[PDB]
RNA sequence: UUUGCUCCACACAAUAUAGAUGGAUACGAAUAAGGCGUCCUUGUGGCGUCGCUGAACCAUAGCAGGCUAGCAACGGUGCACUUGGCGGAAAGGCCUUGGGUGCUUGCUGGCGAAUUGCAAUGUCAUUUUGCGUGGGGAUAAAUCAUUUGUAUACGACUUAGA
RNA sequence: AGCGAAACCACAGCCAAGGCGGGAAUCAGC
RNA sequence: GCCCUGGGCGCUCAAGCGUGUUACCUAUACUCUACCGUCAGGGUUGAUAUGCCCUGACGAGUAGGCAGG
RNA sequence: AAGCUCGUUCAGUUUUAUGUAAGAAUGAAGCUUUUAGUGGGCCAUUUUUGGGCAGAACUGGCGAUGCGGGAUGCCGAACGUAGAGUUAAGGUGCCGGAAUACACGCUCAAGACAAAAGGUGUUAG
RNA sequence: GGAAUACUGCCAGCUGGGACUGAGGACUGCGACGUAAGUCAAGGAUGCUGGCAAAUGGUUAUAUGCCGCCGUCUUGAAA
C-alpha cells in the first residue's frame, strides 16, 4: 500500500511537468504537498495529490531538503534505474514508441507480427 | 471590366512534399494505393509514379490536397522526368508512348525501391484504415 | 464501437447509468442492460422505498400511474423520464434499449461492459448507506427475485468451467510466447515498439 | 489568485501604512481607501496614494506555519478571530483562509479584514490541533479510495480504487 | 455574361393570414398576433424584401419580358435586343403568331412564350 | 485488405439550436475518438458525406450522397460544427456520417 | 387457383432501412483489495509480480484483392460432410473426431493493372414482398343450416348429427 | 314493413396544477 | 456554516450550498459585408435632367398626419 | 405644417464663486400660425402617516412592445431582408444547444410566509 | 556574486490550419518595389481544371427536429 512520505517518488499526471518524476520533500496538508525533481527539470513547487500519482518506489530524503540536497540524494539513490525496470515505465515507453510509429514502420511491424504468429501457431499442439 | 490587380503568383508547396516521397491517394480509382512523388507540374498537379510495375499505378497527375504525405523517401535523381509535361496528358485505347515511357520511368526506380528492404511489398500493399485508428494522433 | 453494448447493472447507480444510457441512445447507439436486479440507488432503503411508494399513489385514475413491479421496468421508467418520449426521435431511441433480469442468452456468451462514471462504489462515498434495489422490488410486489437468483446461480456455474478452460488456453499461449521470445522477429518487434 | 501589495497614504505627515491583499492594484487601492475610513476620518479626495508596490515572497520554497489574525463582519456585528495555517507563502495562506471562511462562515472578500500574518518557527506554539498534527516527525499515511478520470465512456476491466 | 445570381430573397409567395382555414378568405395579402409579428407566425411583407435595381424585373434567362402585339412593337426592340425579350399576348391569333416569331428570329429577339397555339 | 475505410466515422446529433429555437443551417457532427476541440482542430475543413439508399434508381446509381464541409469546433467534448449545401433531414438525428481525410495538409 | 398449401435448391424483379462499411474481443467476487505463475508443511497460507486505462487483444499485404512458378512444415484457415457432447432464461448457439477441397503474405520469383484522363459513396449488408423451374412432404379446418338449455332482456354461451 | 324533418352546429373535451380553460361499433345504470 | 420540529427523470466526496479559477452554449444585442427604402451632403447642360450618379446616416409602434402605388 | 433670418443658438449634461461677468468642459437656434388626435389606471419608487389598513404630495416603466432567459406570468435587449464572428440575461447529468471541469468545507432530510426557542444532530472561533 | 525563469505590456516580428464574403466594372486617385523600362498584396477576383440532356432548381403531398381561432369591447396590457 503506497503511502505519502518524505522522499517518496511520484509521477506528475497533468501540467507542463506531466510525465516527469518528482519526489515529496515536505507535506503541507492533507491535500497539498511539496515536491521537487531537479533531474527532470521540474521547478520546486507545491502540488495537490489529485494532480499527482504515487509510484511504488521510495528513497530516503532529509526533511525539507533543498534543491541541491534533493538532486544529490536522487543521484545517489539511482531511483531512475529502478523506475525504468518497473513495468509501468516499460508500458509508458512502449506506448510512446507505438504512437511514434510511422506508416511504413507499421507495415514492417505487421509483417513481423505475421512471421511471429506463424511460428507461434506452429509451436502449439506439438 | 476594370483592370483587376491579381497577379498569377507561382504556387507554394508545403514543406512535407519533396520529390521521391511516398504519397497516398485518398480519391480516385487508385484511392488507398501508395505512390511515389516525382515532379510538380505547371498546372499545380503532382507528377507521380506507382511505379506501374510494382502496384499497377501508372504515371498520373494528382492534387496535393488529396494526397497524404509520408516521411519515407526514395531516390528519384536518376529519373529524367523533364520529358513529361502538361501537354503529355491532353486528349481533345492506351497510347503507344504511355507504355514505353512508363516502363522506362519504372526501370530507373525499381532498383531504388528494391534497395530498401520490404519497400516493394510495402508499396504493393494498398493503405487502408482499421478499427480504432486515430489519424490525427498518427504521424503517417 | 460495437454494434450493441451490454451494460452490467451490478454495483451501478440508477441515475447516472440511466442518464448515460439515454444520452447514448439519443446519439444513435444500441445498448442493453443486464443484471438489473443488482442495481443500486443512493440513500438508505427507507428513503428509496418511500420515494417509490408515494409515486404509486400520486394519481394521474388508473390511466396514468401504473403499479409496475418489475425492477427492470422501474429502471426503464427512470430512463423514460430522461428521453424525449412521445415523439418519433425519442421513441425510436428507446427501441434500441432492452433490460433483462440477470444475464439471459445469448448475452451470456458475449463480453459485457461497465460504465466507470456510473459505478455505485466509485461515486458513492464509503461508509454511507445505499439501497440494493432488489429488496425494494421484493417489498413493493416483485416475487421473481428467488427464481432470478436460482437461475443466475447456474450462470456462475458452467461459466466458471469456461473461464478455467480459457485460463488453461492462456497459460499455454503464454508459455508458447515465453519460449518464442529472443527470436529475431520478436527482437525486431520489440525494437519497433511492438 | 490573490496578490500582496503595500499601500501607504497621508491625505496630502503620519504616512499611514498597511498591507492589502488583492487580485490587482485597483482593488488594493479601493480596499486601502475603505480601511482608511475605519482607521481614521479620511476621504479619497483628501490626498493621493503616495506609493503602491507589490510584495513578493522572500523565498516561496519553504513551508511556514503562518499565524493570521483576521477580523470579519458577520451577520451580527464584527468579531476578532485568530487562526494558524500551514502553507508555503502568504499569498496562498490568505487565499486558503478566505476560502475556509467562505465555506463555513460564508464571509467573503467584502467583509473580511486582514490584520497581521506572521510565521511560527517553534513547535508547540500552534494551539490548533488541525495544524499541530502536521508538526510531528516525518510521518506516513495512505490515500484510500483513489479514483481515475476515465476519459472513455465505457470500461471493460471494472476499475479498482486501490492506490 | 452580365447575368449574375439573382437572389429572390423570399421565393415563397405571401398568403393572407388564416386564408387556408376559411374558404371565403382570398389568398390576396391584406393587413389585419400577426400584426405583432409573433414568433412562429407568417412574416409580413416590408421594405426589407426589395429586389436589387440592377436585377429587378429580370427573368432567370437574364432578359426583360416585353409584351408585343404588332410588327412595329417588335421592331422597336431592334436597338434593345440585348436586354429586352419579346412576349406574345394571349389574345394574339395564331395567324399573326407565325409572322411575329419569324420577325423576332430574323431580328434576333428571343420569344419568352413560343409555340403558342401552334 | 478486408477494411477499405478511408474516412473517419462519426455521428449526427442535432442542428445548432437554443432552448426553443433551432437553426438547421448548422449541423453538430460528432467524430469517433475525438475528445477535445484541440483534436477536432485537425478535422476542420474536411468534407463530410452522408450516404443513404432509395428504392428509385437516381441518374447515376441507387445511392444518393450529400456533400458538406466542416466549419469549426463546438463544445468542450470535441464536437465539430458541419455545414452542408443542403441541410440534412431531421430524421437522421443520431445517424452515422462519413468524414473524409481530404483536403489534407500533413 | 392448372405444385393448389408447405420447407428447401437456383433465379429475375420490386421493396426499404431510426442508418455495417474488420471483430458484442463471455467468469465470479472486494473496492480500507483482487488476479496471474509457482510452492505446498493446502491456508483468510508463502514467494515473484500487474494495474494508475481498450492509448489495448484477435486480425489487417494480393485487380476490393486474379493467374502461375520454386523452398520449409503438414501448422493456420474459407467451405461441403461425418462420430459425439454441451446450451430450455428469450436453450435456435457452442463446438468435437476424421479425412476432402481452395488459399496461405512463413519464405523466394514471373505475369495484368493505365483511359474513371486531377475526385465526384463510384454501386460489394439484408428487411420484406412479387414472378420462372426442380427435390420432397401432408392433404385438412371454420361459419350458416340444423338445434340444443346447464345458458337465456336481445347478442352471447353450451351442444347432437353426413 | 313505411315515408322523411326540425332544433342546433367556429372548433374543442380523458385528468394531475397552476398560468379563466400522465383509441374500433352498438348494446346495460344517471 | 448546514440539518431536524419549525419543471419532469433523478441527484448525495451532488447533478444540494458559498466562494475562487478557465472553457463552452446563443437574442432581432454587439462587430465585418450583400440588397430595398427613407433622410442629409455633393458632381452634373460651351449637353450628358421630373434624369445618370458618388458619400454617410437611419429602419419598433395604436389613433392620427403626409407621401408613393 | 406653415414666413422670416440668425448660423450660430441651445442643453432634464458636471465643481469655486454667491446661483453667477464664467476669455470652465462636453455635445449640437428663435418668434411665430393653425391642425388631426389627446380627460387610464397601474408595477416599482418618492414624501417616509397612524396602528390592521387608507387616502396621500413624488420619481423611473406601459398604453402603442417585438425578441432571449425565468416549464408560464422580473433581468437582458427595444425590431428592414441576408451571410459571417463575439456576447447580455440565463445555463453546461438527460429532456436542452454547453465541461458527470479544477480547487476549499459543508449536509442525511432535505435543496434549486418559519427564524420565538430546543437537539447526547454535524464543523469552526 | 551571478544569471535564469513566473507575471505584466510592445513588436509599423515571423509562420500556418479552418469559416463566410468576390461586392465595383476600360485608366485617371494615395502608396511600395526599381539606376530606367516597368512590376506590385497599392480607391472590391483572378488563372487552370472536371462532370453535363435530363443538367441546377421550382410547386405539391406525406413523415421527421423546433415553434404556434378570429373584429368591437372595459381600458391596467385583462381574463
Amino acid at each position: 500500500w503506497r503511502l505519502v512520505e518524505v522522499g517518496r517518488v511520484v509521477l506528475i499526471k497533468k501540467g507542463q511537468s506531466a510525465g516527469k518524476l518528482a519526489a515529496i520533500v515536505e507535506i503541507i496538508d492533507q491535500k497539498k504537498v511539496l515536491i521537487d525533481g531537479p533531474k527532470a527539470g521540474v521547478p520546486r513547487q507545491a502540488i495537490n495529490l489529485g494532480q499527482v500519482v504515487l509510484t511504488p518506489l521510495t528513497f530516503a530524503l532529509p526533511r525539507g531538503a533543498r534543491t541541491a540536497t534533493v538532486s544529490k540524494k536522487w543521484a545517489a539513490a539511482a531511483v531512475c534505474e529502478k523506475w525504468a525496470a518497473s513495468s509501468w515505465a516499460k508500458k509508458i515507453a512502449q506506448r510512446e514508441r507505438r504512437a511514434a510509429l510511422t506508416d511504413f514502420e507499421r507495415f514492417q511491424v505487421m509483417v513481423l507480427r505475421k512471421q511471429k504468429r506463424y511460428t507461434v501457431k506452429k509451436a502449439l499442439a506439438k | 471590366l476594370k483592370k483587376t490587380r491579381k497577379a498569377a503568383r507561382p504556387q507554394k508547396l508545403r514543406a512535407s512534399l519533396v520529390p521521391g516521397t511516398v504519397l497516398i491517394l485518398l480519391a480516385g480509382r487508385f484511392r488507398g494505393k501508395r505512390v511515389v512523388y516525382l515532379k510538380h507540374l505547371e498546372d499545380n498537379t503532382l507528377l507521380i509514379s506507382g511505379p506501374f510495375k510494382v502496384n499497377g499505378v501508372p504515371l498520373r497527375r494528382v492534387n496535393a490536397r488529396y494526397v497524404i504525405a509520408t516521411s519515407t523517401k526514395v531516390s528519384v535523381e536518376g529519373v529524367n522526368v523533364e520529358k513529361f509535361n502538361v501537354e503529355y496528358f491532353a486528349k481533345e485505347e492506351i497510347k503507344a508512348e504511355r507504355v514505353e515511357d512508363q516502363k522506362v520511368v519504372d526501370k530507373a526506380l525499381i532498383a531504388e525501391i528494391k534497395k530498401t528492404p520490404l519497400l516493394k511489398q510495402y508499396l504493393s500493399a494498398s493503405f487502408s484504415l482499421k478499427n480504432g485508428d486515430k489519424p490525427h494522433m498518427l504521424k503517417f | 464501437v460495437e454494434p450493441v453494448v451490454v451494460i452490467d447493472g451490478k454495483g451501478h447507480l440508477v441515475g447516472r447509468l440511466a442518464s448515460v444510457v439515454a444520452k447514448q441512445l439519443l446519439n444513435g447507439q444500441k445498448i442493453v442492460v443486464v443484471r438489473a436486479e443488482e442495481l443500486n440507488i443512493s440513500g438508505e432503503f427507507f428513503r428509496n422505498k418511500l420515494k417509490y411508494h408515494d409515486f404509486l399513489r400520486k394519481a394521474t385514475k388508473t390511466r396514468g400511474p401504473f403499479h409496475f413491479r418489475a425492477p427492470s421496468r422501474i429502471f426503464y421508467k427512470a430512463l423514460r423520464g430522461m428521453v424525449s418520449h412521445k415523439t418519433a426521435r425519442g421513441k425510436a431511441a428507446l427501441e434500441r434499449l432492452k433490460v433483462f433480469e440477470g444475464i439471459p442468452p445469448p448475452y451470456d456468451k458475449k463480453k459485457r461492459v461497465v460504465v466507470p462514471q456510473a459505478l455505485r462504489v466509485l461515486r458513492l462515498k464509503p461508509g454511507r448507506k445505499y439501497t440494493t434495489l432488489g429488496k425494494l422490488s421484493t417489498s413493493v410486489g416483485w416475487k421473481y427475485e428467488d427464481v432470478v437468483a436460482k437461475l443466475e446461480a447456474k450462470r456462475k456455474v458452467s461459466s466458471a468451467e469456461y473461464y478455467a478452460k480459457k485460463r488453461a488456453f492462456t497459460k499455454k499461449v503464454a508459455s508458447a510466447n515465453a519460449t518464442a521470445a529472443e527470436s529475431d522477429v520478436a527482437k525486431q518487434l520489440a525494437a519497433l515498439g511492438y | 489568485h490573490f496578490k500582496e501589495y503595500q499601500v501607504i497614504g497621508r491625505r496630502l505627515p503620519k504616512l499611514f501604512r498597511m498591507r492589502i491583499f488583492a487580485s490587482n492594484e485597483v482593488i488594493a487601492k479601493s480596499r486601502y481607501w475603505y480601511f482608511l475610513q475605519k482607521l481614521h476620518k479620511v476621504k479619497k479626495a483628501s490626498g493621493e496614494i503616495v506609493s503602491i508596490n507589490q510584495i513578493n515572497e522572500a523565498h516561496p520554497t519553504k513551508v511556514k506555519n503562518f499565524g493570521v489574525w483576521v477580523r470579519y463582519d458577520s451577520r451580527s456585528g464584527t468579531h476578532n478571530m485568530y487562526k494558524e495555517i500551514r502553507d508555503v507563502s502568504r499569498v496562498a495562506a490568505v487565499e486558503t483562509l478566505y476560502q475556509d471562511m467562505a465555506a463555513r462562515h460564508r464571509a467573503r472578500f467584502r467583509s473580511i479584514h486582514i490584520l497581521k500574518v506572521a510565521e511560527i518557527e517553534k513547535t508547540a506554539d500552534v494551539k490548533r490541533q488541525y495544524v499541530k498534527q502536521f508538526l510531528t516527525k516525518d510521518l506516513k499515511f495512505p490515500l484510500p479510495h483513489r479514483v481515475q478520470k476515465s476519459t472513455k465512456t465505457f470500461s471493460y476491466k471494472r476499475p479498482s480504487t486501490f492506490y | 455574361l452580365p447575368h449574375p445570381k439573382i437572389v429572390k430573397k423570399h421565393t415563397k409567395k405571401f398568403k393572407r393570414h388564416h386564408s387556408d382555414r376559411y374558404h371565403r378568405v382570398a389568398e390576396n395579402w391584406r393587413k389585419q398576433v400577426v400584426r405583432r409579428r409573433f414568433r412562429g407566425n407568417i412574416s409580413q411583407p416590408k421594405i426589407g424584401y426589395g429586389s436589387n435595381k440592377k436585377t429587378k424585373f429580370l427573368s432567370p434567362s437574364g432578359h426583360k419580358t416585353f409584351l408585343v402585339a404588332n410588327v412595329k412593337d417588335l421592331e422597336t426592340l431592334t436597338m434593345h435586343t440585348k436586354t429586352y425579350a419579346a412576349e406574345i399576348a394571349h389574345n394574339i391569333s395564331a395567324k399573326n403568331r407565325v409572322v411575329i416569331l419569324a420577325r423576332a428570329k430574323a431580328l434576333g429577339i428571343k420569344v419568352t412564350n413560343p409555340k403558342g397555339r401552334l | 485488405a478486408e477494411s477499405h475505410r478511408l474516412y473517419v466515422k462519426g455521428k449526427h446529433l442535432s442542428y445548432q439550436r437554443s432552448k426553443r429555437v433551432n437553426n438547421p443551417n448548422v449541423s453538430l457532427i460528432k467524430i469517433e475518438g475525438v475528445a477535445t476541440p484541440q483534436d477536432a482542430q485537425f478535422y476542420l475543413g474536411k468534407r463530410i458525406a452522408y450516404v443513404y439508399r432509395a428504392s428509385k434508381e437516381v441518374r447515376g446509381s441507387k445511392i444518393r450522397v450529400m456533400w458538406g464541409k466542416v466549419t469549426r469546433t463546438h463544445g468542450n467534448s470535441g464536437v465539430v460544427r458541419a455545414t452542408f449545401r443542403n441541410n440534412l433531414p431531421a430524421k437522421t438525428f443520431g445517424a452515422s456520417v462519413r468524414i473524409f481525410l481530404y483536403p489534407s495538409n500533413i
